[PDB]
């Protein structure tokens, strides 16, 4: 899916 | 009004960073983390502005929002007329390489050896060829690929931190920075020349800049090129001076990334940084070289002729170029 690592 | 926090990763390159910030007189100053990644955390919360990043943390970095501002430019051949900072940049190859004499190794053997990456999520030393591996196995776990591996980054009991070798202690085994060993580009190759691994995922440039006399550092200072292959893709096996014809993929250029509201202040003041510290600078060698550090790739690659201008205000898609960030996003799903 296409989000922030963090 | 203001001062550039720039963001050291491991402690090699935070001496560095306080060499710099003291020359700079405090217009650059530095904050320190372990890992690449906490770096970007700590410019994410702004506890820093900026660091120098190779292309598959600046994916991870532009998934979080941060921007490219400036790439590393090296030494060119053609647009030979335009100042280095107006030049476009050009990608480095990244390669497999291996010892002559281990014959008979090819790309298509590659299954059950012993491997040296730069670390886990960089481009040459990770992403291109653990990405044509998956894809070519037809398999995701390309953590049981190599038999051992030296993989920065990666679980240290795991196979994929088996040849990893930590700190002049022992201490620190496969952490993702210059402390280990065998870390990045000159880490990665040297755990070849020492025969820790039978390949190395590194760039071109590496194999030229640490054999031939090229290093004078104890493990290179006798390496001779002639003693290494590129494994291309077709199964050959070709000298190092044929990687325009026998390499993985062509990569681009490390580069500062920042936080979107930090960019243009990051801009103007490492170009008035680099004027002072860079190539031809006018501090340079007397005072301080921004981009030297002893081979050690510290803060920037040492083969950095300068920082250069982006056309087009890239995003990070644009700047890594579709078809890597697809590939990343492939590879990614295996894990
Ligand atoms: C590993 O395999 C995957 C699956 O084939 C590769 O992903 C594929 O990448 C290609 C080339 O970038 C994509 O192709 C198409 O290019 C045209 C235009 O130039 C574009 O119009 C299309 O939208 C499309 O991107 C293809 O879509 C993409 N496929 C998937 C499933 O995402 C990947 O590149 C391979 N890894 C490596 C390291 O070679
Ligand atoms: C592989 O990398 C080496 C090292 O950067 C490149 O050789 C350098 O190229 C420049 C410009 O062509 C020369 O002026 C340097 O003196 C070379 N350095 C050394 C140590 O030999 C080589 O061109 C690269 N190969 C490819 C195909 O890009
Ligand atoms: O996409 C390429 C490529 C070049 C030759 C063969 C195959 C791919 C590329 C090279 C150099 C660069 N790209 C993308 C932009 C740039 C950079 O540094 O960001
Ligand atoms: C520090 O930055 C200010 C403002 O750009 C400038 O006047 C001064 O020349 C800088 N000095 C150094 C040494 O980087
Ligand atoms: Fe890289
Ligand atoms: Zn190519
Ligand atoms: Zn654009």
């Amino acid at each position: 899916l296409e989000a922030c690592a963090f | 009004y203001t001062r550039v926090v720039w963001c050291a990763v491991g402690p090699e390159e935070q001496k560095k960073c306080q060499q710099w910030s003291q020359q700079s007189g405090q217009n650059v100053t530095c904050a320190t983390a372990s890992t690449t990644d906490d770096c970007i955390v700590l410019v994410l919360k702004g506890e820093a502005d900026a660091l120098n990043l190779d292309g598959g943390y600046i994916y991870t970095a532009g998934k979080c929002g941060l921007v490219p501002v400036l790439a590393e430019n090296r030494k060119s051949s053609k647009h030979s007329s335009l100042d280095c900072v107006l030049r476009p940049t050009e990608g480095y190859l990244a390669v497999a390489v291996v010892k002559k004499a281990n014959e008979g190794l090819t790309w298509n053997s590659l299954k059950d050896k012993k491997s040296c990456h730069t670390a886990v999520d960089r481009t040459a030393g990770w992403n291109i060829p653990m990405g044509l591996i998956v894809n070519q196995t037809g398999s995701c776990a390309f953590d049981e690929f190599f038999s051992q591996s030296c993989a920065p980054g990666a679980d240290p009991k795991s196979r994929l931190c088996a040849l990893c070798a930590g700190d002049d202690q022992g201490l620190d085994k496969c952490v993702p920075n210059s402390k280990e060993k065998y870390y990045g580009y000159t880490g990665a190759f040297r755990c070849l020349a020492e025969d820790v691994g039978d390949v190395a995922f590194v760039k071109n440039d590496t194999v030229w800049e640490n054999t031939n006399g090229e290093s004078t550092a104890d493990w290179a200072k006798n390496l001779k090129r002639e003693d290494f292959r590129l494994l291309c893709l077709d199964g050959t096996r070709k000298p190092v001076t044929e990687a325009q014809s026998c390499h993985l993929a062509v990569a681009p250029n490390h580069a500062v990334v920042s936080r979107s509201d930090r960019a243009a202040h990051v801009e103007q003041v490492l170009l008035h940084q680099q004027a002072l510290f860079g190539k031809n600078g006018k501090n340079c060698p007397d005072k301080f070289c921004l981009f030297k550090s002893e081979t050690k790739n510290l803060l920037f690659n040492d083969n950095t002729e300068c920082l250069a201008k982006l056309g087009g205000r890239p995003t990070y898609e644009e700047y890594l170029g579709t078809e890597y960030v697809t590939a990343i996003a492939n590879l990614k799903k295996c894990s």
